[PDB]
């Protein structure tokens, strides 16, 4: 989108564009976000539905 | 082994041949329909259980 | 002094995306009968039954 912004304001809105802290999530990323030892016992089933 | 698969809960395997149409047998005490009716048949529905 | 060159900026973003906290919230989980619960030795937890 076009913006006019004063160059410390650009500075401050591009940076925060640039340094997102989201990352992209899948399936993968909640499987081992689960502790590897848990995921091992199997006294419990995961799944992902 | 089907009174296996109801101990452990694990039906990753069960569920893999299932998706990949891979010839297996299930084995254990089952009940089952009696179907007498010839439609039925052609109609394939004992694949659809 | 305002200048219209210097100010005009394009701002570049992603179109939409949805940010998820509780990723253990897309885990199915669940447990084995006590009964059978193993510890990580492979045999029951409790053996005098």
């Amino acid at each position: 989108y076009p913006s006019i912004l004063h160059p410390i304001d650009h500075a401050f809105n591009e940076y925060f564009l640039q340094h997102q802290l989201v990352e992209p999530l899948n399936n993968d990323i909640i499987f081992n976000y689960i502790p590897e030892r848990i995921r091992n016992d199997v006294n419990y089933i995961l799944n992902m539905d | 082994n089907l009174e296996e698969l109801m101990r452990t809960g694990d039906y990753a395997q069960i569920t893999n041949m299932l998706l990949n149409n891979q010839p297996v047998a299930l084995v254990g005490a089952l009940p089952f329909i009696t179907d007498s009716s010839v439609i039925s048949l052609v109609a394939k529905l004992d694949a659809t259980v | 002094q305002f200048d219209f060159r210097a100010s005009m900026h394009m701002l570049t973003s992603n179109l939409t995306f949805t940010v998820y906290s509780d990723l253990l919230a897309f885990v199915s989980a669940d447990t084995v009968e006590p009964i059978n619960a193993v510890a990580f030795d492979n045999m029951r937890i409790m053996n005098e039954l």
